[PDB]
């Protein structure tokens, strides 16, 4: 049994760093898909 | 709401068996205890989860859940086992512990 | 030797408050969900005022709902129940309990009882 | 085949209906006696 009180199990990623890392990747993907295009991310689709 | 009825104060005398019945609505949701208590004393658990008993209780107590009305079958008597017995069958939809009524046991 | 010691007052007129205390110099009291029941000199039993082992749930019955409270201070083995409205008297005795799961309900029983049951009466 | 119930009111609404306490039979050392046990399992392990 569980002693205490229950929460979820979670993970933290610092928002100031993760913004800079996606900013560095999306500068690099312009070389492979044309310079004038407006890159959008999304969630996962489905499956197991 | 949901009633748990049981007979008012059944009393056999030295027949060495007694069947304090219980029941009501949907049993099949753990008719769970019987809780012997003597006057001016503390209540004592006697049978939990309607098949086993805790360590320290003699085996004159035996329970069975049959169909929709569970019951407690004691086999044997004593001059110090005249007490009160009542069900604790409920936990659903509302406040989870719900005792029901009472039943007095006397032998002659 | 696992037992419960109690303090409790009585004879409080029906406009005041009362605070009951149940203590446990027995088992490891940081894991089990203690409860309360009541008994008038009369009909039978009635359930009130459950709690988990962290003080984070504290659910109640349907006749005392939104009218009272439960405190639970660990690390010195103390439960604190605090009746505060005190309506027209349902004169009853109060028992301290222990449930050998912790954390929750959905089939719960009571191993050891405290039998310290001093009464609220509100007489003249 | 094993029987289970949900937990507390647990009105946080993140962990409501997640932990699924169960009970079942399980064979002991000696071949012709049975042992009754209580445990629990996360929601992605049981299917009704
Ligand atoms: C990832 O990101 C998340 C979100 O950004 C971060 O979550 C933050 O986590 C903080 C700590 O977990 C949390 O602070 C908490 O705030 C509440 C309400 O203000 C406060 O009650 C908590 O108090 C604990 O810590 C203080 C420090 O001053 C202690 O004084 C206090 O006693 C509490 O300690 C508890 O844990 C101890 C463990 O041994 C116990 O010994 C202690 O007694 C106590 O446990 C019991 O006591 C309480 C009172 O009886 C009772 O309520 C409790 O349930 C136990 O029964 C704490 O300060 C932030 O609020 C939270 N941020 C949010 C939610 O936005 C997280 O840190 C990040 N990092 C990681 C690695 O996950
Ligand atoms: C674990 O093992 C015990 C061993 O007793 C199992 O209890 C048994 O379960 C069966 C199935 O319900 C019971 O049979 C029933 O008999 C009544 C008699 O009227 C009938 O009306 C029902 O339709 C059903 O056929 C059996 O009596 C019962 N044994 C005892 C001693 O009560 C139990 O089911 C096993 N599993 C779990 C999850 O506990
Ligand atoms: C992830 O955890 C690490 C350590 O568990 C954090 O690193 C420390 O963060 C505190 C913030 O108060 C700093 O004072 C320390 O200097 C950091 N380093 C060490 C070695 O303790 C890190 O900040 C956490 N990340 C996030 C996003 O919370
Ligand atoms: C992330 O960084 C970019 C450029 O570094 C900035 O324009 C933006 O405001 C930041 N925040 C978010 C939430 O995108
Ligand atoms: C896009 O950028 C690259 C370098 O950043 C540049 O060489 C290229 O000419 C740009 N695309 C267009 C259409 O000007």
């Amino acid at each position: 049994d569980i002693i205490g009180d229950i929460r979820m199990a979670h993970c933290n990623v610092s928002k100031a760093t993760w913004n800079e890392t996606l900013g560095k990747v999306v500068k690099q993907l312009r070389k492979h898909f044309g310079n004038n295009t407006i890159i959008r991310f999304a969630q996962s689709s489905g499956g197991d | 709401q949901t009633v748990v009825t049981q007979p008012r104060s059944v009393s056999v005398s030295q027949g060495q068996t007694a069947r304090i019945t219980c029941g009501g609505d949907n049993i099949g949701s753990e008719a769970v205890q019987w809780y012997q208590q003597k006057p001016a004393q503390a209540p004592v658990l006697v049978i939990y989860d309607d098949s086993e008993r805790p360590s320290g209780i003699p085996d004159r107590f035996s329970g069975s859940k049959s169909g929709n009305t569970a019951t407690l079958t004691i086999s044997g008597v004593e001059a110090g086992d005249e007490a009160d017995y009542y069900c604790q069958v409920w936990d659903s939809s509302s406040d989870h512990p719900l005792f029901g009524g009472g039943t007095r046991l006397t032998v002659l | 030797e696992v037992q419960l010691v109690e303090t409790g007052g009585g004879l409080v007129q029906p406009g005041g408050s009362l605070k009951l205390s149940c203590a446990a110099s027995g088992f490891t009291f940081s894991s089990y969900g203690m409860n309360w029941v009541r008994q008038a000199p009369g009909k039978g039993l009635e359930w009130v005022s459950g709690i988990n082992s962290g003080g984070g749930t504290k659910y109640y019955a349907d006749s005392v709902k939104g009218r009272f409270t439960i405190s639970r201070d660990n690390s010195k083995n103390t439960l604190s129940l605090q009746m505060n409205s005190l309506r027209a008297e349902d004169t009853a005795v109060y028992y301290c309990a222990k449930s050998p799961w912790g954390q929750s309900t959905s089939f719960e029983y009571f191993e050891f009882w405290g039998q310290g049951a001093l009464v609220t009466v509100s007489s003249a | 085949t094993l029987q289970c119930t949900n937990y507390a009111p647990n009105l946080l609404s993140n962990m409501r209906g997640e932990l699924k306490q169960c009970s079942f039979n399980m064979t002991t050392e000696l071949r012709d006696k049975k042992q009754k046990v209580y445990s629990l399992f996360y929601r992605l392990d049981v299917v009704q």
